[PDB]
């Protein structure tokens, strides 16, 4: 394992969670 | 076979290094396993451990078989197809498992 | 009279 | 009036006299009691 | 107030020219218009493209080089694992690459046009991201892990029936399988998705044809359960957890090749912490 | 034989094809009546 | 509607439900009579109870 | 003649507690709606509270038995410990110890009496108020599967030890073991139809969640009163799946596909598991006798060892 | 009003005919018991 | 009125019978009567 | 009004006594103790 | 709206679908025609009952 | 008012004939009873 | 007015036509009766 | 508009409409003797029936 | 009015003699018959 | 508009389609002739029926 | 006004007292150091 | 009038761009070049 | 005006920037360069 591609990798699948945290960021911001 | 290398059984092997104090089943192997598990080595082989089909067994024979079959899987350090194909256990398409039912003999 | 719904309440 | 309509009772009977007959067929054929459709 | 509208009138209302991605990037799309009742624009060529090639492909691989007319027992796989992350046309697993990639480009189309028809009606972007979550499914399990593996043969094959025998043995490689957490968590939002969306459905239907007030319904779920979510609010909770479903089960796959090989010795730090080892007898040890 | 048995038909095709063809009709249906006239906002005033 | 039909079935057919309704009984005679044929000729080559 | 207002702040057996509702704020922000309570406390509910707490206090005081009333192995234990049922050397007899299949016997009759409560619950709290019944009819496609698999199934195959335990782990444990006894349960056809049916429900509530929620600038999700005229965001939401797939739907039969699509799911996994042992003893070599199985000669098995 | 529409019944009975002769069909031809289609 | 007559009844009634069923449940587990024994 | 309804204790006892006679008969009927229905 | 359908079939057809019809009907009667050729020629080549 | 339209018998006669010509020719060829495109 | 326009025909015998192609090509070609494209 | 079509077929074709199918008609036959062609070349080289 | 406009026209043709030229070249590349890019 | 369209092809065409649609013509006779050169080259080469 | 509010500054200092105070006597007594409740 | 100048530069660039891509790495694939060969 | 200078400009300079980064990676990734290892 080369341990530098498996990391970007996994990087790439946990930047894969953005879009979501942003619309839970976006609706408790927008409602207060 | 030949295709396995030829090895041989010596002093070396059941002993690694001790005279006596020899510990078959550590606590470090039994993870996962109740801590006073054997080997049901009073059964036949093959024949012992199938389950599959069968209607004289339920989910108690079904237990039974997989904590010998994770033993057998953890002393290998590999995985369950190491010896099986998983869509059909059953199968003898791998060369492990007739390997495995001449060891289950001798042991 | 005919409504989203599929009902047709004068 | 009435307790039932007529077209509940049709569609009723009929769906439960059909499931019964597939039924009774399944397991009256598939018992091997009786020498039919055999090479 | 209200009267009966044909709902001819209602398409052609809404029908605008160029607010989409690449009339934003060239300053004009050059396929924006309607083909029968479906957009055509950009990202609508590229993804039918892809998709006309993909499914050529793939039945090229499974009635030819194969010889089978059963559909359903086609083994459409790709290169074997000693080959690396080579590509060869004179060698297996070829068409299985050709139609992976026309794949993707199809999946990342619809995307793209699903943004462009959102930019068109002044709608959020929600449903974007609900389709890209399980396209970001397809790309770790047939890009990432492969790459990171080091093979392309660590992909599975596109069989029917066959590509399930590929999750059992992966199931049964890195057993146990069920003990994985984020396999847990997946299970527990797939199960909570359809639990939703029947209560759901259920609420909405029980009132439809009926005299009565836009309150009775929060009355009901409030006797049942001391609790009333709201309109908006079960639809959030419904989008929410269906994203996240997939989303959390990308990381247990990917994970198990790379970083772990064994689910069942992952739990051994659990008994071992020293809050409660040594407190036993014999058979309760450890 | 190059044929399955009768199980294969009962439990495998015949479901199959029913699942095939509801989702078809299913669809026909609830598009032909989502496509009608009925009371509507009228989109230049709501707008 | 209702004026080809029978005084009889008058409240249960139209005009045009009665034609379809006549093409669809000559369709079934013509079937059964030939399934008749088509069984006893398969009983002929093959009887399938013994 | 309905009155809400007494439907909600009623005393007596027949009536509801926690009166002076509360009030959560991260509920408010994110969730729209805040207010806890009151809840209906009449008759069907205290029968599923006392049964269902019986059943609990069974198992758990077993949980406590077998680790030997020590809370520290309790805790360290507790995702690992179980209630299994009699044996199979036993068949489906009750004179069974309580160390052995007793516990589970007792603690899985109050659980059914429980669940039975939980609907009559439903049913008389829907007509209560206004609405229809349609929560208890998919409340018993649900438990369809639950008596398949904890009553049904065992007496169809003759021991109690073919149905679950007790316990967290002990779920897991059962499939595992249900699928490995009867051939493999890929090439069972139901489960295909109810793994079908279980994705298209997570697809379904993804994609009416979103549309929904990119729509209401407009007030789309007041379903109710858009169910009689139709406004923008409804008309917005149609456009676009209609310029998107070349069909749609209206703001009610919507739903309609969501309860078909969720109920299937549970029905077809009943049939299923049901015919899974007393039928057909092994999946794959029916799917090989039904040409469903591809033939695989010379596999790549460099790619599942370590 | 009479119960039953004369499309509703159309539709019922033709699509079960079909079903049936098409199970029957295929029940019947692997089987075995006859000399139809075989190599 | 603190105290609803239909509340103690129910209640008490639903406690009786589920202790009545515990107990057989676990006098016939214990084995130490003959009772139902083969 | 009514502090006690015949309906609701008529179905609750009616209810009871079903499930105890199925109840009972199954564990009657599964002890061995009694020769019924052997093969 | 109706003038070449016959009499007895008005209540049916208007005369847009008469003429779709007839073609339909010719197009059925010369598959038909083929369909029995083609029967009696692969019988004739090797017979499908034994 | 006729039960069913001209367009709907001829969607449903089309795809019939054409679903049922394409099996048949399935079936006869994946039979082996004829020569036909044997190697 | 008629039952179907021109252009829904014209796109579906279009669409049909190239489908069969594709298909009897493909067909034919697994079938190795003829020495077509062979190494 | 609904003047160079002959009289028979005006209730189901335009000027437009009845030059495009000309067009696709003629498509029609010439591909016919193209298939026709090379029916008769691929027998003479491996017949497909034995 | 005309059934077809020439832009539609257009744009199908051109992509489907581009789809065809793609999947002819990669079927004979693959096929082997011909001493085309070869290692 | 259609002012040099030929009379027949008026009610399909315009002025600008008419010039596009000559230079697709062309271009599409060009494309044939190249692919002929290159069926017959091929087939000198190594001939793909046996 | 105030940052925090007295209720919520004594709830989170019992409620981590407790569990630092749970937490020392388990690790403790685990630890075997000390004799403490030996068999 | 359907026909624009902007729009047919775009598609014939992206259309060129893409096919070069193609068949650079189709070429560099098959291996009958030494070119950035170890 | 038709065409926009600027959006040329942008067009351009994000069309060279993704090439470069593609060559890059194709080169560097090769049996020659061998991710400089050598
Ligand atoms: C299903 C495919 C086609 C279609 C295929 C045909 C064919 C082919 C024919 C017709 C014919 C007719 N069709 Mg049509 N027809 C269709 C749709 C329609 C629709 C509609 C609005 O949908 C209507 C109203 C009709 C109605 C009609 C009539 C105008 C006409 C004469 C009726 C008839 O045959 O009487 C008698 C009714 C019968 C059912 C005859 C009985 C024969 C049946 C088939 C039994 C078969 C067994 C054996 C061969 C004969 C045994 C005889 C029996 C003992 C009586 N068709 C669809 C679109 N139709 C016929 C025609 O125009 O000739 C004058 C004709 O040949
Ligand atoms: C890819 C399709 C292209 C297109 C490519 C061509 C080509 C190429 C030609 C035309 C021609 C024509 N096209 Mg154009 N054309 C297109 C779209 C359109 C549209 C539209 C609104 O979409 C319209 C109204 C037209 C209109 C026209 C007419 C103006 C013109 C006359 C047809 C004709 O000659 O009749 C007769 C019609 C026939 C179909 C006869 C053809 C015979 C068939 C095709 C036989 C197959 C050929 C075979 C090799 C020959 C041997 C077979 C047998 C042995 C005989 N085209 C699209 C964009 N078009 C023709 C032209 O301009 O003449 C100078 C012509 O050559
Ligand atoms: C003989 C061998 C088997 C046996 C095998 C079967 C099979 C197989 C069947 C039965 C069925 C019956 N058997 Mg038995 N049965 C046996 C022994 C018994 C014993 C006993 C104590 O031994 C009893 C009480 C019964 C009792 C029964 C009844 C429940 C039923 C007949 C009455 C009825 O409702 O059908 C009368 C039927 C009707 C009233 C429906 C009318 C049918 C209509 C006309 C449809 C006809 C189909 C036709 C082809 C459609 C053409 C339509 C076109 C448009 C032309 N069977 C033995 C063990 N039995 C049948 C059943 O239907 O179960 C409900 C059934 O199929
Ligand atoms: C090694 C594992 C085996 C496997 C062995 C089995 C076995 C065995 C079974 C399944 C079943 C299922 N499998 Mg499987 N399955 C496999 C792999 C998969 C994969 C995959 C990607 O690999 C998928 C998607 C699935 C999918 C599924 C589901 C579709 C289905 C269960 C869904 C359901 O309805 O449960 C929801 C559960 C219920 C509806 C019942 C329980 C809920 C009730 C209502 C509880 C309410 C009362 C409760 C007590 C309330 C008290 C709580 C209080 C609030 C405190 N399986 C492989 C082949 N699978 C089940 C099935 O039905 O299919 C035939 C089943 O029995
Ligand atoms: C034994 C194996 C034989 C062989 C024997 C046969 C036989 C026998 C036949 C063919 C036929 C064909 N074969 Mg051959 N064939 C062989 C090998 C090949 C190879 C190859 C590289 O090996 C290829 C490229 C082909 C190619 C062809 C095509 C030229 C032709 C099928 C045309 C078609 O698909 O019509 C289907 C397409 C349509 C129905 C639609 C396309 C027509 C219109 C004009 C498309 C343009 C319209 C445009 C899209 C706009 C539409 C308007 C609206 C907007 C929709 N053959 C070998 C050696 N082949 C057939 C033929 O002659 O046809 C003429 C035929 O009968
Ligand atoms: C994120 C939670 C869930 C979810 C939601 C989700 N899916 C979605 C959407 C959303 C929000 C859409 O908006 C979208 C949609 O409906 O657009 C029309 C869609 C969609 N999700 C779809 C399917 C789908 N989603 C699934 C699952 C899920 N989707 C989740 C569990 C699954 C599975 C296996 O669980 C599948 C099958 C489609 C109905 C649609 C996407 C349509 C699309 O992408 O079109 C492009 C391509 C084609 C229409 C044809 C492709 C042909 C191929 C190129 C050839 C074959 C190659 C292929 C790789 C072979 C595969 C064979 C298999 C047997 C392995
Ligand atoms: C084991 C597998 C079994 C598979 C079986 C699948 C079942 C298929 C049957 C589908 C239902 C067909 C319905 C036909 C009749 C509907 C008529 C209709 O149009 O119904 C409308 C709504 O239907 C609508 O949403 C349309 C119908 C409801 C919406 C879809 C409901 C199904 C949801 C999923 C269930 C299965 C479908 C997918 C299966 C994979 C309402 O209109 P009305 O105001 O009443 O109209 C009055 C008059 O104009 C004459 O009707
Ligand atoms: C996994 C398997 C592969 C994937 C297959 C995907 C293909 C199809 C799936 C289902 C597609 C149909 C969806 C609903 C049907 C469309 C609805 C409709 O009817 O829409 C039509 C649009 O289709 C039109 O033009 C025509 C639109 C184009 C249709 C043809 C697209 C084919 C795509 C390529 C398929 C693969 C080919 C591979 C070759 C080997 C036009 O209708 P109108 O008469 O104008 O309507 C009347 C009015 O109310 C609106 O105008
Ligand atoms: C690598 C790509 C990384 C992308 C990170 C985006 C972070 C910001 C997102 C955001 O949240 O952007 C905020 C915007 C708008 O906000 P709104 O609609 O909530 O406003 C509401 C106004 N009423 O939503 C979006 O753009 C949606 C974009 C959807 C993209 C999902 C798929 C992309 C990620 C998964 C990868 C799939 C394959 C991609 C190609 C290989
Ligand atoms: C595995 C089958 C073994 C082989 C191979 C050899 N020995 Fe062994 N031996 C084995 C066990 C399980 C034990 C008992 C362990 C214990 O704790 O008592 C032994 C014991 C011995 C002893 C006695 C040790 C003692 O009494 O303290 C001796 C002297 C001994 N073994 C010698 C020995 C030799 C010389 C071997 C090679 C020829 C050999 N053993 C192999 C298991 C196994
Ligand atoms: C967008 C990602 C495209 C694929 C990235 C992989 C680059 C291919 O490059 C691979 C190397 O990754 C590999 O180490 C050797 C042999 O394994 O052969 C090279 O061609
Ligand atoms: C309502 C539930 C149906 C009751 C089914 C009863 C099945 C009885 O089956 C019993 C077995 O369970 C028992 O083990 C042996 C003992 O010899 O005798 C049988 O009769
Ligand atoms: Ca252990
Ligand atoms: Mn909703």
């Amino acid at each position: 394992m080369n341990w530098i591609v498996a990391t970007f990798m996994l990087m790439f699948v946990l930047v894969a969670f953005l879009p979501l945290v942003v619309s839970l960021a976006y609706t408790w911001v927008t409602n207060p | 076979p030949a295709s396995v290398g030829g090895y041989q059984i010596t002093c070396a092997t059941c002993h690694n290094g001790k005279a006596a104090g020899l510990e078959p089943y550590p606590i470090e192997i039994m993870n996962t396993l109740p801590n006073d598990w054997r080997l049901p080595l009073e059964l036949d082989y093959p024949g012992g451990l199938v389950v599959t089909g069968r209607k004289d067994v339920s989910n108690h024979e079904v237990e039974q078989n997989q904590f010998a079959m994770y033993h057998m899987n953890v002393s290998m350090g590999q995985g369950c197809t190491f010896c099986h194909n998983a869509r059909y256990f059953p199968s003898y398409e791998i060369a492990q498992k007739n390997h495995s039912i001449i060891m289950l003999q001798m042991t | 009279a005919a409504a989203p719904a599929g009902a047709a309440a004068a | 009036d009435r307790p039932f309509e007529f077209r509940t009772s049709v569609v009723v009977s009929t769906l439960l006299g059909l499931v019964m007959a597939l039924l009774i067929h399944f397991v009256v054929l598939s018992s091997g009691a009786f020498n039919w459709l055999r090479a | 107030s209200a009267e009966v509208i044909p709902f001819s009138i209602i398409e052609e209302f809404y029908k605008r020219p160029g607010k989409t991605l690449a009339a934003r990037f060239f300053g004009v799309d050059p396929f924006d218009f309607w083909i029968g009742r479906f957009y055509v624009g950009l990202f609508g060529a590229i993804s039918i493209i892809g998709i006309i090639l993909g499914v050529a492909f793939y039945l090229y691989e499974g009635v030819v080089n194969e010889g089978t007319l059963n559909i359903l027992a086609m083994r459409i796989e790709p290169p074997p694992v000693s080959q690396g992350l080579n590509v060869d046309p004179a060698q297996p697993g070829f068409f299985w690459f050709l139609t992976m990639v026309a794949a993707t480009i199809a999946f990342v189309g619809w995307l793209l046009r699903q943004i462009d028809i959102s930019l068109k009606l002044d709608m959020g972007m929600e449903v974007p991201i609900a389709f890209g979550a399980v396209v970001s499914s397809w790309i770790t399990l047939q890009w990432l892990r492969p790459i990171a593996m080091g093979a392309w043969g660590h992909g599975f094959p596109l069989g029917i029936t066959h590509h399930l025998d590929w999750v059992s043995n992966i199931g049964y490689q890195y057993y146990n399988f069920f003990y994985n957490p984020f396999h847990a968590i997946g299970i527990t939002l797939l199960f909570a998705s359809t639990l939703f969306l029947h209560m759901h459905g259920s609420a909405v239907l029980s009132e439809a044809k009926r005299n009565i007030s836009d309150q009775n319904i929060h009355v009901f779920w409030r006797n049942i359960l001391g609790y009333s979510i709201g309109e908006i609010g079960i639809h959030r909770v419904a989008f929410w957890t269906g994203a996240a479903s997939v989303l959390f089960s990308n990381l247990c796959i990917f994970l198990s090749g790379t970083f772990v090989k064994d689910w069942n010795a992952f739990w051994g730090f659990w008994d071992k912490m020293p809050i409660w080892n040594g407190v036993g007898q014999g058979a309760l040890v450890a | 034989s190059p044929w399955p048995v009768w199980s294969g038909y009962a439990l495998c095709f015949v479901p199959l094809a029913a699942v095939i063809l509801g989702f078809i009709i299913a669809a026909r249906f609830t598009d032909k009546q989502a496509t009608s006239a009925y009371l509507r906002l009228d989109p230049a005033k709501a707008n | 509607q209702n004026d080809l039909v029978p005084d009889q079935w008058k409240p249960l057919f139209n005009n045009a439900e009665w034609l379809v309704h006549d093409i669809v009984v000559k369709t079934i005679y013509g079937g059964l009579i030939i399934a008749v044929i088509a069984h006893v000729l398969c009983w002929a080559w093959t009887p399938w109870i013994r | 003649p309905i009155d809400l207002h007494d439907e909600e702040y009623r005393d007596g057996l027949e009536g509801t507690i926690a009166k002076p509702p509360g009030h959560v704020g991260w509920m408010q922000r994110l969730l729209g709606e805040g207010q806890v309570g009151p809840i209906y406390v009449g008759l069907w509910g205290v029968i599923s509270f006392i049964t269902f707490f019986a059943s609990a206090f069974i198992i758990l005081v077993d949980y406590g038995r077998q680790v030997g009333w020590n809370p520290i192995i309790y805790l360290r234990e507790f995702w690992n410990l179980a209630v299994y049922p009699p044996p199979t050397e036993y068949g489906l007899s009750w004179n069974v110890p309580w160390d052995k299949g007793g516990a589970w016997l007792a603690a899985t009759f109050f659980l059914h009496i429980s669940v039975l409560t939980w609907w009559a619950r439903l049913y008389t709290r829907a007509k209560a108020t206004g609405v229809g019944t349609q929560l208890a009819w998919g409340f018993a496609s649900a438990l369809s599967l639950y008596f398949v698999i904890y009553l049904f199934h065992p007496l169809a195959l003759g021991n109690w030890s073919a149905a679950p335990g007790h316990g967290f782990r002990a779920i897991l444990d059962w499939t595992n073991y249900v699928s490995i006894h009867w051939g493999n349960f890929y090439y069972n056809p139901f489960h295909m139809l109810s793994i079908f049916f279980l994705l298209g429900s997570t697809l379904l509530l993804a994609m009416h969640g979103a549309t929904i929620v990119a729509t209401s600038k407009w007030k789309s999700e007041m379903e109710f009163t858009e169910m009689m005229a139709e406004g923008p965001g409804t008309q917005r939401a149609q456009l676009f799946w209609r310029w998107v797939m070349g069909w749609n739907a209206n703001s009610y039969n919507i739903h309609i596909w969501a309860w078909w699509f969720a109920a299937f799911t549970a029905i077809t996994g009943a049939i299923g598991l049901f015919l899974s042992g007393t039928l057909v003893p092994d999946w794959y070599a029916w799917g090989e006798t039904a040409k469903i199985v591809a033939p695989w000669p010379n596999p790549d098995w460099a790619q599942y060892v370590f």
